[PDB]
This record gives structure tokens, sequence and C-alpha cells, in this order.
RNA sequence: GUUACAGACUUAAGCAGUGGAGCAUGUUAUUUAAUUCGAUAAUCCACGACUAACCUUACCAUAUUUUGAAUAUUAUAAUAAUUAUAAUUAUUAUAUUACAGGCGUUACAUUGUUGUCUUUAGUUCGUGCUGCAAAGUUUUAGAUUAAGUUCAUAAACGAACAAAACUCCAUAUAUAUAAUUUUAAUUAUAUAUAAUUUUAUAUUAUUUAAUAUAAAGAAAGGAAUUAAGACAAAUCAUAAUGAUCCUUAUAAUAUGGGUAAUAGACGUGCUAUAAUAAAAUGAUAAUAAAAUUAUAUAAAAUAUAUUUAAUUAUAUUUAAUUAA
């Protein structure tokens, strides 16, 4: 009895069984939600913050486009920014996309843009933002090797670039590249067997918790608890969102030169349920409260010579 | 297996120890306030933590009531009034209570705190000073050599061994001890 | 084992609950073979397919905290002879309508056991007859501490229910909860 | 040393892949005040060796950046299928927080212990001798003008005065001090900085006491003490006075110690 | 894959970070050279400038910054190295901050009015006024010399035109 | 668990020796430790954190929020390639997968997959040709709904042809890939004289139209209907002659035409065997 | 807001290595160009 | 203007209203120098507009601005910051064109968003099969659910978007925390668990399903989510953009006026037409919740209206708190 008291105490592992906790590797911090993460007491003071934060963002999307003595225009892809408002600093950060060892010895362009942002030791940006922030800012560039891992970069990026392949029509063979991107995942098979692998944690280190124990509630030590339990083994399998199940892209707008009309055309891949949350411990929660914490919306509307248009995209990852 | 984690890592893995409050002299009390709760109590907790082991007896995360901002907008941007839509935002508010600690310590563990703050998390102190009812500003220039020996006291490497340094905190060093700030009053 | 965990192994959608009934009625039937008569076999086969009390304090009274609407009431019922004091004043005084006053009688009405409880009710929040409701609510779960047996049928009475009804917010375009602005056709 | 890319002409001795980094390091640190080296170059084509390169193309993309690597020598590869060798957004975000969360275990662990040297015992001031208590306000990352804000409290009896002129300073308080709790407290938000409102409400308090301890021909005997905002102030709020009769107890009726056999053979020590 | 390289913490690491409204007069101190360095424009929150880069060494710390009413764009000043710069470190500014030192104003006595208006009545009316307006004139944060020309004109000692300059 | 000084030198770095001795003093020999159940400060794995990680842990020299450096120094002048990659195996692949003119090779493994039918035959040596191309609608609720209707007769020149229909109310692209899949599963040996025209001059109805299609001499082309025509060249009918009455619907014709070929057609051959006597051809037996 | 914030023209003063572009401002050139050449132009401004 | 079920605030009961009165507000019409513009069947009419004195405003009268709010190009000159009396840069000034600007016109060029059908149960995908085919099957013999949701039967098998579920609020329980002076522990807030409830006896219809009874439970709601398509539904007056038109004027600023005009008409409301209903009074102050207070919330108290005083309204003057 008293065994099974101390058990019920010490009972907690990471969510997602049939005592238990969504570990960070499980669900996203609400806080990643909004894009400027901060709190102030002063709601003045805050407004001005965010209302910085926004013209930065502008600022940044303007130098995020290149140009090479009038020779190549490679426009670097960059997501909304996220401005993470501690006590002590602010730090800016975005996702961002570019499309043999012989560029060892030269900077390329986006490389220069990249060094410009922090290691500049004067002129660097950082420091002249500090100046409207009055607070060390830091921005953090991270680079993404595909175009459809993050939502707002894929509809940016079919916006600006990809213009020839859907002003008149979208063209087949790219839409054929845009339903075959992802090997069509059995979604359902993964989410099992994640909830299995969870399961298996679960009962590991029930079973170490049984080994230890053969008015206070402390077991064995620490490594006894945790016998099987490694940096190795568990931290990817809890890992929750990593796969691309489905996804969805509409253009929309005038998109035909013959036509006076407009044209919604939609591409759907995949599935935008997630099973994970079906049957198991771990629950759907909702960003903004209106968003699926799996699902992840964008759109960016660049303008034609025959009007305005835009590009929906709307991503699923288990 | 034959792996000794000391108790350090051990005090981490488990909840975060609490030193027991001599006397009820509360010192100071810290608010966190945040939009949301995940990295507040994450925050609460890695206070307490460091309250604890070079520590001044903290009480906990009392949760004050979380405020609720409304705002309610008609969906449409032009008529249908009749569709409206509510917004809200929660202020999540959490209340540490330093207890017994010598103005220094709680000075250190106060600027300790904000320098590893987290993302979401404002925070505001109310200190208390517990002085004598008379006062003197008279015996001055005594008082004020006084309080710079007690700044180069606090303020000294005692063995550098690449311990953290800051050029800004040397420089206001280097100025506390310059003739031209002695002579500032007189 | 369930339907659900029989699919994982099974036909998983393809599952029917024909299917799983027979597959119960299957292994049920082998089970019941009397346990001396039983194979290894047929066991490896089937395993498978397996898988706070209330007191009084130490002033001898029963502590219970009852609710309704907005209304929460912490009643102290205790044995001796049968008075009221509702939140530090008399009951006639307090509770003016006769109707809530019945109310608060009825778990020692349903009892033969008004006379022999003394309680001492406090109130906080709503109003007048929700407040009076919530005191009944508080009560006859006090009163299923002093004798078990009796829980059932305070239960049947309809004093042991939390009173779940709870104020409709008002909804947008509405005026009131349902109520809302007139239509017009024309 | 640290400042090091600032000096081509020392690293020539140094292994390849670390003069690319300091060649790397003083590109960035000198954006567009970049300036040729011919000790940097010839570090260079030292370097050659370690990335197939030759040595006259090496020395032409030295002096052509970007153009000149487009002369030595491309199709669109944005939907290229996947590959699964790169985390997506919600991933990304997931594994930075629990960066984070490890980063502030390490913080927790190595670092917490460290600052338990920086530790000093209570000295605690006597209430008989400091019985006042100036509370000052700072927001950490903000500038609220409420930081400002200094509020003095004090027991009106912890005070040094005698009994005429303590129901004196009382009446002069007003609405400043409270009866029920004998608290006298007041604050100051009129000037610019928070010390200087914690001076002029230590001076308003030596005044009140001077004016307390006067007695030459104002007493203040025959004013009763006026305790009219306090009452609102109890009206405002509730009040949960009511306690639980004590004749109404019944200690026989309580439950009483079971007897637990195996507990008590247990309890050997 | 490395070791993790323990850098000691320190109360100097932890200076810039102390709390700018603390109690102790150490602390006082301390908060008031940390403003005036602020004030000097010293490398706070920011990388600084050496003898490395030469051109680009600019600041928008300029004498109206954030402000619209000078009519200008975004000023890049050159700022000075490490060297070569001045801390202003003002004695007005410690004596509000370190000391707890206020003005208060001065009380208009009964004698200055006469020197201008005749009749008694007129005068102890002007008084009363001038009184008035001084205990406000405390209360509201404006600026020291400015608040006393404020002040004076509530008075009557100096008329409305000074204002208006 | 209170350790000695040496053993934990032994396993852990000089660094942290000091810091965990000053844990050791602060925290005593007796304590109970709860869990927190609400908050979760460390890991769900056990982890001695004295060893930063790659991917883990936050990359060194890299700007980020808690970046414990200096606003000058950040080591990280590259950002051509991704700075934290992913931990031991290089890959994230679920259990039971693998990494990565073209239509007509998808279409030919499709087919292998669902029939077994060889794919490399089906890239090479058929070969495809459109016959009919609709846009085709219905009335429904609503809307009129458009839907692309094609008609893809793919052969082997060498008697192997077979007709296919497909249709998609996505563009035309995808009716077609369904036709030719179609054609591909409903190939069909035809019987042909000399390998270049049929054996006598036949005559069919299939529904609206009549076919009338005669034999020809070699070097005679083909004369008949395109859609025949069309039919021919794909089932490698050098030689034909003939002429469609009544209805001339193009999808009824090329439906017809190949049911004719394998059903109005008898083989010499066939026909000898039937009858019990020998069925020369005169030309073959002369030598031309 | 706070009028001193970054604007594309400083993005030149603070990097002249990077050859910038501002989309925006381009595509409005663009217009203005096919405004001029179509006989779409804005006229001359009168100044008297 | 059809067959027969099913549907619900559809109807029927029922309760309270509108419609009559006066006022408020929106609309119309007409007026006006201007009564700015749009919304105008359900799906306009306290709607856009969560406050029209000036502003806001877009309208009108009279005045006066003309590279103007931007970006770039080309020149003269002046000031300030930095360096070791010169120079580099940053700015400003005067001009110089391309232009800037436009609540001007077209949501029958667009974006995004929204209304109605609609929380209605539909909409598709491969693929397979039937029909020469458009198409059909899937998506239904048979029933049922709130339901394309679930049983069965079926040339179908799956699927995606919908439905349901996860979500939020509220509820019950547990754990943690709060030195029970920021206390309301009768609380607040993080983390769980809990139900789309379960079991059994009977009575009707065919192993199940509805009724009833019983014993076990705190166990009973609301919100968000409103698919595809359609209505060339609404919006160029949130904003942006295509085309087009204005460029000493259709752009910009000031002073006043207008948006508040009034024959009839139309909605929404408010106050009424008195005794199952109105008014005075009720200080050991009968009983709430939710939310706001550094572009503030303003307590006590004095004074006048007012011979006592209370009430109500102002003034006087700011105690306390930027807040469990
Ligand atoms: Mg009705
Ligand atoms: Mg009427
Ligand atoms: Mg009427
Ligand atoms: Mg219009
Ligand atoms: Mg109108
Ligand atoms: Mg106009
Ligand atoms: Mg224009
Ligand atoms: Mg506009
Ligand atoms: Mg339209
Ligand atoms: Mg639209
Ligand atoms: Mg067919
Ligand atoms: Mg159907
Ligand atoms: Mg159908
Ligand atoms: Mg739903
Ligand atoms: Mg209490
Ligand atoms: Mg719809
Ligand atoms: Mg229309
Ligand atoms: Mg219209
Ligand atoms: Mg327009
Ligand atoms: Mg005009
Ligand atoms: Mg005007
Ligand atoms: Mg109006
Ligand atoms: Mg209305
Ligand atoms: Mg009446
Ligand atoms: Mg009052």
């Amino acid at each position: 009895n008293n065994m099974k008291r101390m058990l019920n105490n010490n009972n907690m592992n990471p969510a997602g069984a049939n005592g238990n906790i969504n570990n960070k590797l499980q669900h996203l911090n609400n806080m990643n939600n909004w894009n400027t993460q901060i709190y102030n007491y002063n709601k003045n003071m805050e407004i001005m913050n965010t209302m910085n934060d926004k013209l930065i963002n502008k600022l940044l999307y303007k130098m995020m486009t290149l140009k090479l003595n009038n020779m190549n225009i490679n426009k670097i892809i960059m997501s909304k920014t996220i401005n993470q408002h501690s006590l002590n600093k602010l730090n800016i950060k975005f996702y961002y996309y570019n499309n043999n060892n012989n560029n060892n010895y030269y900077m390329n362009m986006m490389n220069k843009l990249m060094n410009i942002m922090n290691n500049n030791m004067n002129n660097n940006l950082c420091n002249i933002l500090s100046y409207y922030y009055k607070k060390k800012v830091t921005i953090e560039p991270i680079k993404l090797s595909y175009i459809y891992l993050n939502s707002d970069i894929f509809s940016k990026y079919i916006s600006l670039n990809d213009m020839d392949k859907y002003n008149n029509g979208i063209l087949t063979n790219y839409q054929r590249m845009l339903n075959n991107i992802m090997p069509k995942l059995n979604d359902h098979n993964i989410s099992m067997n994640y909830i299995n692998n969870i399961n298996n944690i679960n009962n590991n280190k029930y079973n170490n918790m049984i080994n230890l124990l053969n008015n206070n509630n402390y077991i064995g030590n620490i490594n006894n608890i945790y016998n099987n339990m490694t940096i190795d083994n568990i931290p990817m399998d809890i890992l929750m969102y990593k796969y691309l199940v489905g996804w969805s892209i509409k253009f929309k707008g005038r998109l035909s030169n013959n036509n006076g009309r407009t044209s919604t055309t939609n591409l759907l891949n995949g599935t935008f349920n997630n099973k994970k949350y079906l049957w198991s411990n771990i629950n759907n929660n909702y960003k903004l409260n209106y968003i699926p914490s799996n699902h992840n919306l964008y759109n960016n509307s660049n303008i034609n010579k025959n009007g305005k248009y835009n590009i929906k995209v709307k991503l699923n990852f288990i | 297996s034959t792996r000794p984690y000391p108790v350090n890592v051990e005090a981490v893995y488990y909840a975060p120890l609490k030193l027991p409050i001599k006397y009820g002299d509360l010192v100071a009390d810290i608010q966190l306030r945040s939009y949301d709760n995940e990295n507040l109590d994450f925050y609460s907790d890695f206070i307490l933590r460091t309250g604890y082991y070079l520590g001044i007896p903290l009480t906990g995360p009392k949760p004050l009531p979380t405020r609720r901002e409304r705002w309610t907008v008609i969906k449409s941007p032009f008529v249908h009034a009749k569709s409206k839509e509510n917004f809200e935002r929660h202020t999540h508010k959490r209340l540490i209570r330093a207890w017994d600690t010598n103005p220094e310590v709680l000075q250190m563990l106060i600027a300790y705190i904000t320098k590893h703050s987290m993302a979401g998390v404002g925070m505001k102190c109310n200190f208390f000073q517990r002085s004598e009812i008379s006062l003197d500003l008279g015996s001055d220039a005594n008082g004020l050599e006084k309080s710079l020996s007690n700044i180069d006291e606090l303020y000294s490497l005692r063995n550098d061994d690449k311990a953290q340094t800051s050029a800004v905190g040397q420089k206001v060093l280097e100025l506390l001890d310059s003739p031209d700030f002695k002579k500032h009053l007189e | 084992i369930s339907f659900d965990e029989y699919a994982l192994i099974g036909g998983g959608t393809k599952l029917k609950p024909t299917q799983y009934t027979q597959l119960l009625y299957m292994l049920n039937k082998l089970h019941n073979i009397d346990p001396q008569l039983t194979n290894d076999e047929i066991t490896s086969e089937l395993s498978q397919y397996y898988k706070k009390i209330k007191t009084l304090d130490e002033f001898g009274r029963s502590i219970a905290v009852g609710k309704r609407k907005s209304s929460t009431a912490k009643v102290f019922v205790v044995r001796g002879t049968g008075e009221i004091l509702v939140n530090g004043r008399q009951l006639n005084d307090y509770f003016l309508k006769m109707k809530d006053r019945e109310s608060i009688m009825y778990p020692l009405q349903v009892i033969e056991s008004v006379g022999k409880y003394n309680i001492f009710a406090t109130t906080s929040g709503g109003g007048p007859t929700g407040q009076a409701e919530s005191i009944m609510h508080a009560i006859a779960k006090a009163l299923v501490v002093f004798n078990p047996l009796l829980k059932s049928r305070l239960h049947k009475a309809g004093v042991l229910t939390r009173d779940y009804r709870h104020v409709e917010r008002k909804k947008p375009g509405k005026k009131k909860a349902r109520k809302m602005p007139t239509w017009v056709k024309r | 040393s640290a400042d090091l890319y600032m000096h081509p002409e020392k690293w020539k001795g140094l292994p390849p892949q670390r003069i690319l980094e300091l060649y790397w390091e003083r590109m960035a640190r000198l954006g567009s005040e970049y300036k040729p080296n011919k000790d940097e170059l010839n570090a260079l084509l030292t370097t050659s060796e370690y990335s197939n390169v030759p040595v006259n193309d090496i020395k032409k993309l030295y002096h052509r950046g970007e153009q000149g690597a487009i002369d030595i020598k491309n199709r669109d590869n944005s939907l290229r299928p996947f590959m699964f060798d790169e985390l997506p957004s919600q991933a990304q975000e997931l594994v930075a927080q629990h960066r984070e969360q490890r980063f502030y275990n390490r913080l927790a662990a190595y670092e917490l212990p460290l600052l338990a040297q920086y530790r000093q015992e209570y000295k605690r001031p006597s209430p008989e001798s400091h019985p006042v208590t100036y509370r000052y306000t700072s927001y950490v990352g903000e500038e609220h003008p409420n930081s400002r804000k200094v509020v003095l409290s004090v027991k009106t009896k912890e005070l040094g005065l005698e009994e005429k002129s303590l129901h004196k300073f009382r009446i002069l308080a007003r609405s400043r001090y409270d009866h029920t709790t004998d608290i006298f407290k007041m604050s100051s938000d009129k000037f610019e900085h928070a010390s200087q409102n914690a001076r002029y409400l230590h001076d308003i308090l030596q005044r009140l006491l001077a004016e307390s301890k006067d007695l030459t021909e104002d007493d203040f005997s025959d004013v009763p003490l006026d305790t009219r905002h306090t009452i609102a102030k109890s009206l405002r709020k509730k009040k949960r006075d009511y306690e639980f009769p004590e004749h109404w107890k019944r200690p026989e009726d309580a439950p009483k110690k079971k007897f637990d056999i195996v507990d008590q053979l247990l309890s050997t020590l | 894959s490395s070791e993790y390289v323990l850098e000691e913490p320190t109360p100097l690491s932890l200076l810039e970070y102390t709390p700018q409204v603390f109690p102790t007069k150490e602390s006082r101190l301390v908060n008031f050279t940390l403003d005036s360095l602020k004030k000097s424009n010293y490398p706070i929150y920011r990388s600084p400038n050496l003898g490395i880069l030469k051109v680009h060494d600019f600041t928008l710390n300029t004498p109206n910054f954030g402000k619209y009413t000078p009519g200008s764009s975004l000023i890049f000043a050159k700022e000075p190295q490490l060297q070569n710069l001045l801390i202003e470190e003002d004695p007005e500014d410690f004596h509000r901050q370190v000391t707890g030192e206020y003005q208060l104003l001065k009380p208009y006595v009964k004698k200055d009015f006469e020197k201008l208006t005749k009749s008694k009545d007129t005068v102890s009316k002007l008084v009363q006024n001038s009184q008035v307006v001084r205990l406000s004139l405390q209360s509201v944060v404006m600026g020291s010399e400015e608040k006393k020309l404020v002040y004076d004109v509530c008075s009557g000692m100096k008329p409305i035109s000074e204002l208006q300059q | 668990q209170h350790y000695d000084e040496s053993l934990l030198s032994r396993y852990y770095p000089e660094s942290l020796l000091k810091s965990i001795k000053l844990a050791q003093q602060t925290i005593p020999e007796d304590t109970k430790f709860r869990v927190s159940r609400n908050v979760e400060f460390a890991p769900p794995y056990l982890d001695d954190f004295t060893k930063i990680h790659p991917f883990w842990d936050y990359k060194p020299g890299m700007p980020h929020l808690h970046a414990q450096e200096e606003n000058n120094n950040f080591s990280i002048f590259r950002w051509d390639q991704v700075q934290q990659p992913l931990p031991g195996e290089g890959n994230i692949l679920p259990p039971g997968v693998s990494l990565p003119k073209s239509k007509s090779a998808d279409v030919a493994a499709g087919l292998h997959k669902q029939t077994g039918v060889d794919p490399d035959y089906i890239t090479r040596k058929l070969t495809m040709k459109p016959l009919v191309m609709k846009r085709v609608s219905n009335q429904t609720g609503k809307g009129k709904i458009a839907s692309f209707y094609a008609l893809v007769v793919v052969g082997d020149k060498n008697g192997m042809v077979g007709l296919g229909e497909g249709k998609s109310r996505e563009e035309m692209s995808k009716a077609i890939f369904k036709a030719h899949w179609d054609a591909v599963r409903n190939l069909k040996e035809i019987p042909r004289y000399e390998n270049r025209t049929i054996y006598g001059d036949i005559d069919f109805r299939y529904h609206g139209v009549k076919l009338h299609l005669r034999s020809a001499k070699p070097g005679f082309g083909l004369r008949v209907n395109h859609v025949i025509f069309e039919i021919c060249e794909c089932a490698g009918i050098k030689d034909l002659s003939g002429k469609v009455y009544k209805s001339r619907n193009d999808m009824n014709i090329a439906k017809g035409t190949i049911e004719a070929f394998t059903k109005a057609q008898k083989t010499l051959d066939e026909v000898a065997l039937g009858r019990g006597k020998k069925l020369v051809d005169v030309r073959k037996v002369y030598y031309s | 807001g706070n009028p001193d914030i970054l604007k594309f023209r400083h993005l030149k003063t603070l990097y002249p290595d990077i050859e910038f572009v501002d989309l925006e401002e381009q595509y409005r050139l663009s217009m203005v160009e096919a405004k001029k050449r179509r006989g779409k132009g804005a006229p001359k401004k009168m100044k008297k």
C-alpha cells in the first residue's frame, strides 16, 4: 500500500498512452502563437514596442531581396519575424529560404546580408535596432532547406518567384511537382507508432520505479529511475510534429490572361485531421483559440499586370 | 550503473527546494505577469531555485487572479453588424515573496533573475526597507566614503579563473573610484 | 480486450461489431473449460486477449461546502439540539422568504432529524434563494457523513445533486442569452 | 588571441581550415570596409590543397567574389521531393523550446550552486528601533511612472510619543491614520525620482512628529478621533466576523483514535 | 559534443542588472552612475566603437532622436571611440537621485506683492493665489526653470509674454 | 547522495567540481525532494548536463535569446548550410519508407503494381494516340460541372492494340493519363494477314456506325476514316481500304473497329481447322 | 510611433556593399514607365 | 398550385411585446449653398458609425498652397558629429525634372473579409465496376441519428474536406502553492482524473431497441467551429491593387456653415396610459457578479441649493491605488 502511494505521488511521464503531462517537445508554447512575445506593465510602452517590431519586420523584408550588378536578383524568402522580449533583451528571429568546395573563398550576397545582421562590429543592424528598444537586440536567422517546411515561406515564395507558372494558368508540370512534394505518408500508422513508443516509455519508467521499490515519497537514485532513458533514445521519438501529412494550396484572383473573371484554383494533398489526438492522452490545442496546433495557415498577395491576387497555403504536420 | 549523479542534478530533476522563514520580515515581493502560463511557471520555478541555492526564503508562486481584457468587433469590413466576434486577453499573475535577506543578496538575486529572463514574462518588484523614524543626511562626505568602500568590497575579483565579467560594470566601478565622483557633493 | 484494442491487432477499421461479439463468444467458452482440465495451449491462446473517507473534526462537526448559481455555502453541522445560524445571525432574520427556509430544512426533513442537528451555515456570493439552496446542498453532504446508509435516500430526494443551472451569457447579436432583436421580413 | 582576423600578416603557419575561418571572420567584421591583403592572399593560396581548388582559380575568386564564381561556372530545385533531413517550423520551434529548457536545467545545476558562495545570514533591524517601512517599487524592463512612488507606513504606537502627543498626531493624520489597525501610512508621487519622494515623505513625518510634541497653546484634547473614512472603507469591503458557537461543540462526538495493531508492531523506534 | 565551459557568476557580471530603484545607498550611487553613462551614450545595450571601422561609426542618439518637432530625417552622427569619450555626470542630477534633494519653489511673501499693487486686500488675494499655485506646481512634473517661470506668471510677478518664447 | 571529491573528478570535469561541492554543502543529506506534477522544469530523460549536445542544445557561436556572449562575438560567418543538423542518424524516415515520358513511366509502374504487367514493355514498345478529346459537362444543382473526356488508343505495332477512355474534372492531362491506363489494361491481340492487313473483307455494325473494311494488296496504304487509320497505325495494319456508313461518331468508330478486328476476322488456319481442309494463299505459294 | 526608424534609404548609407532592392518602389517605377509609354503619363505641372 | 414522411421556434399552446400615444434613433421623401458617401427583400433601416459642437469630414461658402508626405536624379551653399586648422560623413536649405497625391469612377476587374442557404449534411479523391455514351454505382433494398452516423444488404473498396471528437467556459474530485495582513481558503491558478454515463429487473416488439422501475454517480448546460457551391449578395469609405479620369486641381491648409433641415411615410427602441402597482422611508448599512482606474479612479470631510439632517446635485480638496 505504501509502495502504491509512493508510485502515485511520483507517477508522471510524457502524455500519449491509451499521471502524465505534455512535455516541451510534445506541444507548442502558446507564446509561439503571437509574434511579439512581450508583457509590459505600462500598456502604452507595450503598444509602442509592438509597433516598432512591426516596422522592423517590413525593414527586414525590404533587406531580404538583393541584386548582383543588375545580373541576378536572388529573392531570399523570409518568414514573419518573432520578437522575444525578455526583461534583459529583445531577440528577433526568422526562418528563411535561399535558392564542390569553390565557395570557401568568396562571400555570397545572402552570407553578407546574414553577417550584417549581427557580425559587423559597430555597423550591424542589431546595434541600430537597440536604439529603438533601449535593450540589446539579437537577430537569429534560421535556414530552411525546403520551401514547404514553413507555411509563410511556401506561400511567399510562390507569390514572388513562380509567377510565370500560374499567371495565365497553373502549368501541368508545376502542379505535378506541388502534388508530389511528400511521399504520401500513412499518417494513421505513424501516430499509432508514436503512441506505442510513448506507452513503452511509460512502462519502462514504471518498471524502473517498481525495481527501485523492490511518510515520505522519495524513490531511489536518478540513474536507477531513468535506467534506459537517454538523449539518444527518447527526445526524437517524443518530438511531436515531424511529418507534413497533408497540405492545401489555393491560388486566387485574376490569374487568367483571356478571362475577365477570377479563378479560384485549389491543390489538395494528404489529410488535415490528426490521429495522435483521436486515440490517446494527448489532446489537441488551439492557437489564438481558433487554429488547431498542428495546422499552420498563411497567405501572401503579390500584384500582377491584371491586378491583385494571393496564394493561400495550409500544411498539417501530423 | 557506476555513474555518480551529484545532488544538484537530482535537485534539478525534482521539484525546487524552499528554505524556511525565520521571521516574517517581508523584504521584497516580486509579481510576474504574462499573457500565458508555460513560460511564466517555468520562470517562477527558476526564481525559486536560485532563491533557495544561494538563497533567501522565498515563499512561492501564489497565483493572483488572471485578468480578462475583452473586446468585441463586427467581423465584416462593412455592415453585417448582426455578426460580431469577441476577443480576449488574460494577464496571468504570479507572486513570489522573499522573507529574510541582507539587501545585497536580494539585489544579486533580482539581477540574476533579470539576466536570464524568459520571453513572455514581465516583472515588477516591491522592495521594503525597515528604516528608523529619525534620519540625517548632514554627516554626508563620510557616509558617501563608507558607501563607496562597501561597493568596492561587494565588487571585488576574488580569483580571476575565467569568471563572468562586464565592461559597463567595470566602467561604473572606475567612475565610483574616481576623485571627481568624490568631489561631486561638496 | 476492448473492441478498439482488438482492432489494433485484428482488422482495424475493417473490424465489425458482429465479428467482435463472435470473438468474445469463442474466448468465453474456451475460458469456461473447468480450470482443472484446461491445457497450456488454450491458456497461451487466451493470454493475448486479457487486459478518501470523510470524518468529523476535533469538535465533532461535519464541514461541507455547497454551491448554486454564484452562491457558496460552507456549513458546520453538529449533533446538538436543532438551532440554525446563517452567516452569523438568526435564520428568520437572514432568509425572509419562507420558501428558502423550507428548502434549507428539506435535507433534515427527508430524514427524521430536523431538531437533532445544530447547523451553522456561512454563505457568500449570489442572491438569497440561491444562497439558501447552496446551504441546503451543503447540509445534505454534511448529513451524509453522520450516517452513510441515508446517502442513497438523500440522493433520491434530490438534495445530493449539485444544481448545475448556470446563467447563460449574453451572445453578441442577441439582446440577452436567447432574446433576439426583432426580425423584419418586409 | 581574439583580435587575430584584424592582422592578416600573422596567419601563414596555421592550418588551412583555421585560416579559412579567420578569412571569413575578417570579411564579416568589416563588411563594406573590406580591403584585400597580400599576406591574406598567400595564406588562402597555401590553404588551397585542403579544399580542391587550383591556385589561379582561388586567386581569381579572391579578386572577384560572386562574379568570378559565375565566370568559373542553374535549375530551380524549390519543390524538389523531401529527403527527410530537416524538421518543419512547428517541430523546430518545439526543439528550440527544448533547447531553452535544457539550458535552464544546466544553469540550475552548475551556476546556482556557484551563486551560493555569495550568501549572507539575515542581519535583522529590530522593530523597536526600526518601526517605519518605506516600500519602494521598481518595474524591471519597463520605465513606468509609478517607479517614483514611495510609501511610508508606521504603527502609531511604535512611534516614540507620549499619550497626549499621540492623539494630536492621529488627529493631524486624519484619513491617513486607520484606527482598527493602529497604522498611519502616506505615499508621495509629486517628485521626479523615487529617492526624492522618500525624502519628502520623511520630512513630512518629521514635521508631523514636531507638531505632535509641541503642546504649547495647542493640545487637541477635545477633538474626538474622526473614524468616518475607516467605516466607509469597511462598508466597501466585506466582513467574516462571525464564528462557530463554542457551546455548540461536541468533543465527545469526535472520531476517536482507531487501534491499528500492525502499525503499532512496526513502531519499534 | 564538447565540454561545458563554466564561467563563474559574479556581482560584477550582475552589475547593470541591479534594480534601478532599490532602497540601499550603495545601490543608488551605482544606479546614478549607470544613468550618467546612458546619458553620455556609452555602449550599453550595444557593441562598442573602437579603432577598427573608420567610416561606418554611426549613432542614432542625437540631441532630439525620437521626436517630431525638430525638422529633419534620421541623422547618422559619428560616434566617438571608447577612448576620447566624455561623460556628462551633472551635479543637479546626482542631488536628485543619490540624495533626495528637491527645490519645492519659494513661497512669495506679501512685501514683494506690495511693491507692485497698492491696496492691502488685493495684495492678500494675490498672495493666496500664489500659494495655491505653488502646491499645484510642486505636485506637477515639468522642468526646474520652466516650472518656476510658470509659477511667476501665475503670481503676476512676470507677465504672460514670457511664456510665449 | 553525497559523493567524494575524487570520485566526482574521475567522472566529471574540473570546472563543475567546485559547483558540485557547493551544492553538496548547501543541500543537506536528509532531503525529501518532491515531484512537481503541475510544472516540469527538467526533461523526460536522464542527462548529466556537462556535455553540450550539437542538436538538442543551442549552437555555441550562434546568436539567439540566452546567448551569454558579447554583442561583438558570435562565431557564425557562413549561412549557406544549416547550422544544427539532425543528431545520430541523419534521417528522420518513418518505418517502411524510402527516399526518391515520365507520365508514361508512372502509368507503367502503376499497372505493374495493380495487374503484374511488364513496365519496361509499356514504356518502350507501346505507343499511344488520342482519338477524341472532349470537354463534357453535367447539370448539377451546384451548376454546370465540366469534365475532360479523353479516348486514347495505345498499341505495340505488332498486332497488340487497346482502346481506353478516361475522365477528370481537373485538367485534360489527368483524363488522358486515365485513358492511357485503361488502354493498357485492355490490350488485345488482333489477327492480321501477312502482318499488314486484315484477312477478309469485313462488314460489321457497332451500334450506329456501319463499318466496311476491305483487305488490301501490299503497298496500297491505309485508306480509311481518320480514327480507323490511327487505330491501324498503333495495331500494325499497314494496308487497309474501307468506309464508314450511318453514324461516324469518333468514339463509336474506335470501339467498333477494334471489335471488328478481334471478332469479325477469322484467321485462315482457324477456318481450315474448323472445316477440315487446306486453305492455301496463292500469292505466297507463287513467291510474288 | 518613433519617427526616427530605419528606412530603405539608410535598408545605402549603412551598408553600401549590398545592392538592395526596394520592391514596391521598383514596381511603382515600372508602372510609371508603362504609363509614359502608352500615353497615360502625368501632365507636366504648372509653375506660374 | 405534388405523393409521403421527417426537420425547428416553422406552426400550435403559453409569456411578454410591436402596430394606437408622445419621445429617441435609423431610413425615405422633399428641402438646402451643403443636408458627405455607402447599406436599402429574406441576407438595409441604434447598419458601416464603440459617442458628428471645432476636430472627426469625406459635403458647402470664402480665403489661400502648388514637387507639395514619398523615392530617385543633378547642382550650389551652410551647420554639426567624428578625426589628426584640413578632411570624411550626415543633415538642412534653394532649385530640378520623373512624379507625389486623389473618400474621383467601376466589389459586373480584383484582394482580403463578411452576409444568406449553414452547425445545415452535404462535397469530392484515387481506384474498381455498369452503360456506345452524358452519366451511374460508391452516396442504399431495410431501418435509425441531431448527422453521408451507425447497423445490415449491396460492384464495390477506401479517402478529404465537412459531421462527431479533441478546444474554451462552467461543473465534481484529487494534488500542488498562498507563512490565512494583497485573504475571498466559503478563495485563486497550474496540473491531472471524470461520462457522447453505467448496471440490472420487467413490459411491448423483433440477439437487440423503446418505455417503466430500481442503485451507482456532482454529473445538467452554454460558447467557438457554419463545408462545397451558389446569390456577378455586401464592401474600391478599414486597407491595398488593375484599368480609367483630375494634376493651379477631382491634390493641400485655415475660418464659419452642414451632416441635427421637415409635408406625408417606413422600420427599430424608450417612456408611458395607476392599486395581482406606483411613490416616501429602511446606518450595528439584507443579499451579487463581472470589469475599469499613469492620455487616471477620485474616498472621506466642508460649502451652497435646503433650518435642522439625510437624500439628490454641484463646488471646495485630493486621502488611498496604478491594484487579489
Ligand atoms: Mg407564435
Ligand atoms: Mg405609425
Ligand atoms: Mg408608436
Ligand atoms: Mg464609393
Ligand atoms: Mg444616407
Ligand atoms: Mg476631396
Ligand atoms: Mg496615381
Ligand atoms: Mg484609398
Ligand atoms: Mg461581386
Ligand atoms: Mg470579394
Ligand atoms: Mg465503357
Ligand atoms: Mg445521399
Ligand atoms: Mg452520385
Ligand atoms: Mg464539430
Ligand atoms: Mg481568509
Ligand atoms: Mg459554404
Ligand atoms: Mg451586384
Ligand atoms: Mg452597392
Ligand atoms: Mg481602387
Ligand atoms: Mg478640393
Ligand atoms: Mg473647417
Ligand atoms: Mg446621422
Ligand atoms: Mg438593429
Ligand atoms: Mg402607475
Ligand atoms: Mg465623498
